């Protein structure tokens, strides 16, 4: 019970925090509360018709996880309804920990409760398992998984950071050839549908103005209709100057070079006709494309854009285009034209002779190609391949024994789909499979691979939510071959929210267990000594 | 003064007809003409073709730490020996090799274009650090001598920092030798047990240090994710504002990147390791000072460096100390304390000015 757990310190990253009082069992194993306290009690022990099992301490522990989650909300209300404090839980009919009591979801432990809270005794996870799935460092960071409606195909997202009271994630749509935006809250999870264009949408961006207290959203679609709608009013829309190819990448920058606040927007067309704009001019129908910088050719489509990590160098932009990476500054002219296909480290060619997908800016440059299981660590000045990090060099090292059938799967699946770089700690790589890579760019490469939570990590980016900032949105997929024989698959997009402190937690926890294993053995020696 | 000519002659014929007590005499001629006439000391070149060989190499390179490119002839010899007798490294580290390989990789080699050389020395170092035990002494023998650059390299290569005696270990040692703050910061941020860091306080508490203490408290008691300072169980005999200073957050603190030096050597060695292995605001609130036996807290009641972060405390615990006479000036400084408890102290009168506090509740 929450009364038999004796805390030792309130410092999270400590070695000895909780300790269950062990005197109780001594008084029982000698003088044999044998039925247990009413509220914190299993169904097999209250009915009294069956001898106990180790699976009784698990149902009792499952409830302990229910009072820690809800911060003792069942007990407080259980003191003025004690006959319903026991019987309500004595059958597995106790309510949802979130819908009843206000608490953060923690959706990888609401599942561990729903396992330790099963009626059948031998169906509850044994004590060794209830710890081996608490030792995971991915259960303690996954903030809330949000099941999207059935059969919704989204491939683009954008967050709202100018409002930190609460946030929403403006999505897109792919299950229709005619595009439509899909607003989505975060605390109410109300998925909203609103058709806004006649061609499928490819990317969005969020432009805010420090005046008038509004933040419009922009939409890039395959036809080229650049449409803009207000945050509040879903009726004031103006389709800007149509482009020639399919818009593929937009952005909102930090370019305040007139001694005051000012900003632009960079529509990435599918040949390089990057039209630059202004932050306050977006309202007018058919704005002025300031400097349309046709970079490549129709056979060279832009597929990404980025911005520097530091603000000291005046936020030098580094955007990809086809296979040719470039950059610019306040001048809005190419100052670098690094090219990757001409790479002299050939083991395979088309990994570099393919389209770019994303590039992140740091003390080096990390680049992603289509169907490329490798990221390319280029350099800014030298323009050389300073590092080549293949994916399966990590995946194939854990997928040796726990994956046996893969011996016929030499045509491996799982390719880099998106990059996201934490401030200075790690690099988040979203594979085409269900994995997500945590690479510590400083010292050691592989931190952990967080698999078996989706099937295709298609979009990934960071955000800040309700003063609990610094989360990492991860929009994966999920497909079930219920009717695979009908050459169709049922896709279920599964947005998640990872605590950005994940690469620390996963290695801070793996030390936390080592120190306790070193103590669990030395404590066994005081018996023999 | 003829041994120079003798070795100059041997160096010629040792090459062409595939010559086969050669190594014996060419060794004693070093000990016979040492520390002088570096020309005969270039004989090291012939060694590239009884542990006395070890004691005569580390003593030769050290005594000529920065003499000339004889290190390039020394390390070439040491590299040639290693690739055929891998066991030899157990003998080098046994001697003064640490004294000579730490100097080269740190004698301002960065910012100097001797890339040809460093690649040699890192290749030589790539083998001395192969054994799991050798790193644990390549490291330990880099902490006695204050060397921040190398102690960072041996950590990115493993070499756990919690292995020396368990009851006693690196952090307890590094705190006795009056080390540099940059040296402690690397052991804590790496693998380092709590039971050893805590013992480093009492060692470093006896002496008055403002930067070696404030780096141990930051790892022992600071929950930045929850804005707290859990200094409860520690039996710190007295608290001073100079320690808690660096714990409170600062927005101006922003640094350069200088540790990249040790990061380069970390991968260069790792590169030669594999290539030889493959082929062949947010003001914190909770401040707990419970078990610290404080007979007085006056040290905080001044206008010290923390008197601007205490004005947002919102909780302060001083229970189970041996306090008395809560200072009048303090209880007017922390104008946002809303949960104060101080019980089991040896008070003898209610201060009666505690209630003058701005926004207090739950006085205990």
């Amino acid at each position: 019970k929450p009364h038999n757990v004796l805390l030792f310190t309130l410092y999270p990253n400590a070695a000895i925090i909780a300790k269950i009082a062990d005197y109780g069992i001594a008084q029982y194993c000698c003088r044999m509360t044998s039925e247990g306290t009413p509220g914190f009690r299993a169904p097999e022990v209250a009915r009294g018709n069956v001898i106990y099992n180790q699976q009784a301490d698990v149902y009792s522990f499952g409830l302990l996880l229910y009072d820690i989650l809800t911060t003792g909300g069942r007990i407080v209300e259980g003191l003025k309804f004690p006959n319903e404090f026991d019987e309500l839980e004595i059958q597995g009919k106790l309510p949802d920990p979130v819908k009843e009591y206000g608490c953060a979801p923690w959706p990888m432990v609401e599942k561990l409760i729903k396992q330790c809270l099963k009626e059948n005794p031998q169906e509850r996870p044994t004590s060794a398992q209830v710890f081996d799935i608490l030792n995971s460092a991915e259960l303690v960071c996954l903030t809330r998984r949000i099941l999207l409606p059935k059969n919704v195909i989204v491939e683009c997202m954008v967050a709202t950071h100018h409002n930190s009271r609460n946030a929403s994630i403006w999505l897109g749509c792919g299950h229709t050839d005619r595009g439509q935006l899909s607003f989505l809250d975060l605390n109410t999870e109300g998925y909203t549908s609103e058709e806004v264009a006649d061609s499928r949408i490819l990317c969005l961006a969020l432009v805010h103005l420090p005046v008038e207290k509004e933040s419009w959203i922009v939409s890039g679609t395959q036809s080229g209709t650049l449409l803009v709608i207000n945050t509040e009013d879903g009726k004031k829309r103006h389709t800007l100057e149509k482009m020639t190819d399919s818009v593929t990448c937009l952005y909102c920058n930090s370019f305040s070079k007139q001694s005051k606040q000012k900003n632009f927007l960079l529509v990435g067309t599918a040949d390089g006709k990057l039209a630059i704009f202004e932050d306050k001019t977006v309202k007018l129908k058919g704005a002025a494309p300031l400097k349309i910088l046709n970079i490549g050719n129709v056979s060279t489509p832009l597929m990404c854009l980025s911005e520097s990590t530091n603000s000291t160098e005046r936020n030098v932009m580094w955007g990809g285009c086809g296979t040719k990476i470039f950059s610019f500054s306040n001048d809005f002219t190419i100052q670098k034209l690094i090219e990757t296909r001409t790479s002299q480290l050939f083991s395979y060619a088309a990994f570099s002779d393919s389209n770019i997908i994303t590039v992140v800016v740091d003390t080096a440059l990390y680049i992603a190609k289509q169907n490329s299981p490798v990221v390319e660590v280029w350099d800014k000045k030298t323009e050389k391949l300073c590092g080549l990090i293949d994916c399966v060099h990590f995946l194939r090292e854990v997928t040796v024994k726990e994956n046996k059938e893969s011996k016929h799967k030499m045509s491996y699946s799982g390719r880099v789909k998106t990059l996201c770089l934490q401030k200075n700690t790690a690099l988040w790589i979203g594979t085409g499979g269900g994995h997500i890579l945590l690479l510590d760019l400083s010292t050691r490469r592989l931190i952990r691979v967080i698999y078996n939570f989706c099937n295709s990590v298609r979009v990934m980016m960071t955000a800040q939510l309700g003063s609990l900032k610094n989360v990492m949105l991860v929009l994966g997929y999920n497909r079930k071959n219920t009717e695979g024989t009908q050459k169709q698959k049922e896709i279920q997009s599964c947005l998640t929210v990872w605590d950005i402190n994940l690469p620390h937690e996963v290695q801070n926890l793996e030390k936390h267990i080592e120190v306790r294993k070193e103590l669990a053995e030395k404590m066994r020696r005081t018996s023999v000594e | 003064g003829i041994q120079k000519c003798g070795l100059k002659v041997i160096s010629s014929i040792v090459h062409f007809p595939d010559a086969l007590g050669a190594m014996d005499s060419v060794l004693h001629t070093l000990q016979m003409y040492p520390d002088d006439q570096e020309i005969q000391c270039l004989g090291l070149s012939l060694i590239g073709y009884g542990h006395l060989l070890a004691k005569i190499l580390v003593s030769s390179l050290y005594r000529f730490k920065d003499v000339a490119e004889i290190q390039t002839k020394g390390f070439q010899t040491i590299l040639a020996i290693l690739k055929l007798s891998a066991s030899f490294s157990k003998l080098l580290v046994h001697h003064s090799f640490d004294l000579v390989i730490f100097h080269q990789m740190s004698s301002n080699i960065m910012e100097q274009k001797d890339q040809q050389f460093l690649n040699l020395c890192c290749k030589c170092f790539a083998k001395v650090a192969m054994d799991d035990y050798l790193k644990n002494v390549m490291l330990e023998r880099a902490c006695d001598q204050n060397n921040s650059i190398m102690v960072e390299c041996l950590l990115l290569l493993g070499a756990d920092a919690n292995q020396a005696k368990e009851g006693s270990s690196l952090i307890c040692q590094v705190c006795e030798k009056e080390s540099s703050p940059k040296l402690v910061e690397l052991l804590l941020n790496s693998g380092s047990r709590e039971q050893d860091v805590r013992k480093a306080l009492t060692i470093s508490i006896g002496k008055g240090d403002s930067q070696i203490i404030s780096l141990l408290l930051r790892r022992l008691a600071l929950d930045v994710a929850n804005n707290s300072i859990c200094l409860g169980g520690f039996c710190i005999g007295k608290v001073e504002p100079s320690w808690l200073g660096p714990l409170f957050p600062d927005k101006t603190s922003n640094l350069r990147k200088q540790t990249n030096i040790a990061s380069t050597l970390a991968r260069m060695v790792i590169r030669y390791q594999m290539k030889s292995a493959v082929e062949e605001r947010e003001y914190i609130t909770s401040l707990d000072l419970s078990a610290n036996e404080l007979r007085d807290i006056d040290a905080l009641s001044q206008k010290c460096c923390i008197s601007v972060h205490l004005e947002h405390l919102e909780k302060l615990e001083l229970h189970q100390n041996a306090l008395t006479s809560f200072p009048q000036q303090l209880c007017e400084t922390l104008k946002s304390l809303t949960h104060l408890d101080l019980h089991s102290n040896k008070f003898t009168s209610f201060p009666s000015y505690l209630l003058k506090m701005s926004c207090i509740a739950n006085l205990d």
